[PDB]
RNA sequence: ACACAUGCUACAAUGGCCGGUACAAAGGGCUGCGAUGCCGUGAGGUGGAGCGAAUCCUUUCAAAGCCGGUCUCAGUUCGGAUCGGGGUCUGCAACUCGACCCCGUGAAGUCGGAGUCGCUAGUAAUCGCAGAUCAGCAACGCUGCGGUGAAUACGUUCCCG
């Protein structure tokens, strides 16, 4: 590492909304990150509306429900 | 202040700040504003982070936003394109869709004029 | 919303087609619906007043009705 | 903190169970994280002589490194270049530096992109490598929302000691990185 | 793919949006106009008071106006075209081709080159209302009704008849 170039590199501490707490280093000066994500990715629920979006016979017979 | 994915700007009341959202205009703001609770006139700036979590959770449950909406048409246009109707051949042909005029105007599906 | 359509005349000959599971080219004057999802499969020669276009009715043909499978316009300009 | 969370969990699990999936037979033989290189764009030089001054200091702050500035190997005339002209900088990391930036960009930057659906399988070398595009950028909290005037892209790429490509799909599968079938 | 012509909505603060509130004129109505009430978010649905109508219905009729709050000059709380979903009504039937409502979508457009048009007082400008045709409507049209309401005319040299 060269000394005088790099930014400085401080540990820091990330909250998510429900508190799902995460130490790390970082290059943030606050020392902290007030974050709205966790490791709770939405895209195996996303992906699954999204599979549960599609069919629209269903939906005639819906409007026409005999 | 951040949101569903829509970077809200810095001075903006809240339900003019929602509608920048694709699936949100200025009525579901006057929906979604009386039945979460915050106030209308609360701008960007003292926004709080639990508001952008009950918000976030309301509209990301019970309503559609942007990955959803716009992916999510561009499938219905498609989808009335491949099947071959008479709206999917004024989709295809680049003409307007609802069979009004095409004689004069109708410009903004056209686009940009050539002149022969 | 309430009581759609039906081409009553093609809604006889319809359930004529499916009761004996026989499928034909239909030369159909109408274009008007395809209001039950029983339309599935037949294949409808659709009548824009001048000749008979053959259309196959999938499952997405639902809720369009049944003319503008068939175009009744010609453009191309030059 | 001896061993960065990352690799706190690697230096274990990952591989014990990577043993169990492959029977290699030798210690030792058994994939891991070399590098991980953050390749950066432009194509704005000529164009545009101040951008380049922006990506160095972009690329620096995602990560804590003075990006190397990298220059045109010729001059082609068509998409104006000029020998020696910097077209985008990049960053090399290994070590603490590597897996401290892949824990928080994974349980950060992953997350946030609007629609992201995952990442895909498909997108290896030969070699087991993984490389993958971010777009725009604001991925990460690091880079404050209105110091940012036009989106700087970037690819990121990781490079494992993977002889095959599915190890590499095991591994970033078992190392907590997205993709969707 | 186009080019012309008459109109309408605009490009915002003399403005937009929310709340409260005051004032018209004329008209229209039988297999028509249809109230209170109830169901809807809203087109509307259910129901039929009462009227062939200075009486009943079109609500006691308006909108611009006034009082108040918010928006702070920005492609925006300007602008509504377009497009997607969801509906209602009329009709045997809304695909080619109806209007209206709801949710989203949110483009051009920063007062407009040469040229050119209308208007001399309740006029111009702007604001709603009714009617005929009509089951429904392409009505921003046409014919009328009223509301608020200006500037300028030195004068025949010049253009037009």
């Amino acid at each position: 590492m060269k000394t005088g170039i790099h930014p400085e590199y401080v540990d820091t501490t990330v909250q998510c909304g429900c508190g799902h707490s995460f130490t790390t280093r970082s290059t943030k000066q606050s020392g902290t990150i007030v974050v709205e994500v966790c490791s709770q990715c939405h895209p195996f629920y996303t992906g699954k509306q999204k599979i549960l979006d599609s069919g629209g016979r269903v939906a005639r017979f819906e409007k026409r429900y005999g | 202040a951040r949101l569903v994915g829509v970077d809200l700007p810095r001075d903006k009341r809240m339900e003019i700040a929602l509608t920048y959202i694709y699936g949100i205009g200025r009525t579901r703001s006057n929906e979604i504003l009386a039945a979460t609770g915050i106030d209308k006139n609360m701008r960007t700036k003292d926004l709080t982070d639990d508001q952008v979590t009950v918000l976030r959770d309301y509209i990301e449950g019970n309503l559609k936003v942007e990955g959803d909406l716009r992916r999510e048409v561009q499938a219905d246009i498609r989808r009335k394109i491949e099947i071959g109707c008479y709206q999917g051949l004024r989709h295809r042909r680049g003409l307007p869709v609802r069979g009004q005029r095409t004689k004069t105007n109708a410009r903004t599906r056209k686009g940009p004029k050539r002149t022969i | 919303k309430k009581g759609p359509f039906v081409d009553d005349h093609l809604l006889k000959k319809v359930d004529v087609q499916n009761e004996k599971n026989t499928k034909q080219v239909i030369k159909t004057w109408s274009r008007r619906s395809t209001i039950i999802p029983d339309f599935i499969g037949h294949t409808f020669a659709v009548h824009d007043g001048r000749k008979h276009v053959p259309v196959f009715v999938t499952e997405a043909m639902v809720g369009h009705k049944l003319g503008e499978f068939a175009p009744t316009r010609t453009f191309k300009g030059h | 903190k001896a061993l960065p969370r990352l690799k706190q969990r690697y230096r274990e699990e990952i591989r014990e169970a990577l043993q169990q999936e492959f029977n290699y037979a030798n210690v030792m033989q058994i994939p891991g994280v070399v590098k991980v290189v953050v390749n950066m764009g432009v194509g704005d030089a000529a164009r545009d002589a101040k951008l380049i001054n922006g990506a160095i200091n972009d690329l620096a702050l995602i990560t804590g490194q003075k990006p190397e500035v990298r220059r045109a190997r010729k001059s082609i005339a068509q998409f104006k270049l000029r020998e020696g002209m910097p077209i985008g900088a990049r960053v090399t990391l290994r070590g603490d530096r590597m897996w401290e930036f892949l824990d928080r960009l994974i349980s950060i930057a992953l997350p946030r992109i609007r629609d992201f659906r995952g990442l895909s399988p498909k997108q290896f070398d030969g070699t087991g490598n993984y490389t993958f595009g971010l777009n725009e950028q604001s991925m990460f909290h690091e880079i404050d929302v209105d110091s940012i005037d036009r989106p700087r892209g970037m690819d990121i790429t990781v490079v494992t000691t993977a002889t095959n490509d599915a190890e590499g799909r095991a591994l970033l599968r078992a190392l907590g990185f997205p993709f969707k079938e």
